């Protein structure tokens, strides 16, 4: 059971970095763990490393004192940070691709493969936007670069009555609406 | 262009 | 934690005792960019359109692997040999597309709360494995250092068949199977 699983000792180290309003505000954090214990880090806003962790005054002591290795620190904001944010901004901020909508009987609107991640998927009927009724499932990511969420109406048909599902997308430029009669 | 990359300080003995 | 229009990490890093094990990929937003496969010394990206227009150095993976694997060793010293905790993994199935027979689809199996990455994720068809149509991605980083990971089941809807999502893991009591039908 697990409590005579294999011992393991896992280590992690992460780079990573924030980006805000285009290219105007750029920070980077470096993440030093043991198991799932941040012990040291590295904050372009401090500017040195800092122990998060009794395991991490060593560390952090030794990496400051390091004149080469604390300007390399401090360096990769750019050599990393904002040079593979250029990278990104010729391919995967450009990325697009359109949701797919379908309706399907309450009633489940269902809003495929799209990205990027934002949108806005609502529920009408006859031209009126439900306040109530409604509810979706969180936002959920596919894994492969493309997003899925089902939003459904608790909804009695009265005759007459045309439901629609509006959703937009960044990917459009004019809203997509799917209607759906009994 | 190649791709950036953090690179891990290492710790001391 | 930290509220940015993106979030990157140019260096999920992973190196664990556990035979020894490592893992290095790049994501961006959440997904994955590319992994080395650390054996074969190579990129590989997962996307055609990074494939195409990117590149990365798998050096630059390899040599920091060998300083994670350093960093390890002197952390597990310090912290007097304390191992990772197995964590109780959750899995989730669900298709990419709505499901109408006949009609080519995927079926999603999410394994959160991964830890330690070590996991076994495997599909079952009316009870048995298969193995055709099955791919996953690496572990996926977590701001609370878990991992989730992806495993996908290209298959045609039928009313002959139903699926399974088997995961072991050290966690767990017994293996998970998490069902889902057409």
């Amino acid at each position: 059971g697990s409590r005579d699983s294999p011992e393991d000792f896992v280590y992690q180290f992460k780079g990573m970095c924030y980006f805000t309003n285009g290219t105007e505000r750029v920070r980077l954090v470096t993440r030093y763990i043991y198991n799932r214990e941040e012990y040291a880090r590295f904050d372009s806003d401090v500017g040195v490393y800092r122990a998060v962790t009794p395991l991490g005054p060593p560390a952090a002591e030794y990496w400051n004192s390091q004149k080469e290795v604390l300007e390399r620190t401090r360096a990769e904001l750019d050599t990393v940070c904002r040079h593979n944010y250029q990278l990104e901004l010729r391919t995967t901020l450009q990325r697009r691709v359109e949701p797919t909508v379908t309706i399907s009987p309450l009633l489940v609107c269902s809003v495929t493969d799209f990205y990027p991640a934002q949108i806005k998927v609502r529920w009408f009927r006859n031209d009126q936007e439900e306040t109530t009724g409604v509810v979706s499932t969180p936002l959920i990511r596919n894994g492969d670069w493309t997003f899925q969420i089902l939003v459904m109406l608790e909804m009695t048909p009265q005759r007459g009555d045309v439901y629609t599902c509006h959703v937009e997308h960044p990917s459009l430029q004019n809203p997509i609406i799917v209607e759906w009669r009994a | 262009s190649g791709e950036g990359s953090f690179q891990p300080s290492q710790e001391n003995p | 934690d930290i509220v940015a229009d993106h979030v990157a990490s140019y260096g999920v890093n992973l190196y664990q005792s556990y035979g020894p094990s490592g893992q290095y990929s790049h994501e961006f937003d959440g997904d994955e960019e590319f992994y080395v496969d650390l054996e074969r010394k190579e990129t590989v990206w997962q996307l055609p359109l990074f494939r195409r227009f990117r590149r990365f150095d798998p050096q630059f993976a390899l040599t920091n692997i060998a300083v994670l694997k350093h960093n390890l060793n002197i952390v597990i010293k310090r912290s007097n040999s304390t191992a990772a905790t197995n964590e109780v993994p959750e899995v989730t199935v669900f298709s990419k597309s709505p499901v109408t027979l006949g009609q080519p689809n995927t079926l999603i199996c999410l394994v959160d709360n991964i830890f330690p990455p070590v996991v076994n994720i495997t599909w079952l068809s009316n009870g048995h494995s298969v193995t055709e149509g099955v791919s996953e991605t690496s572990f996926l980083s977590k701001s609370d250092h878990s991992f989730f990971k992806i495993s996908y089941l290209t298959f045609l809807p039928s009313a002959d068949e139903i699926y399974d999502c088997k995961v072991e893991h050290w966690g767990l009591d017994e293996p998970l199977l998490k069902h889902w039908e057409p």
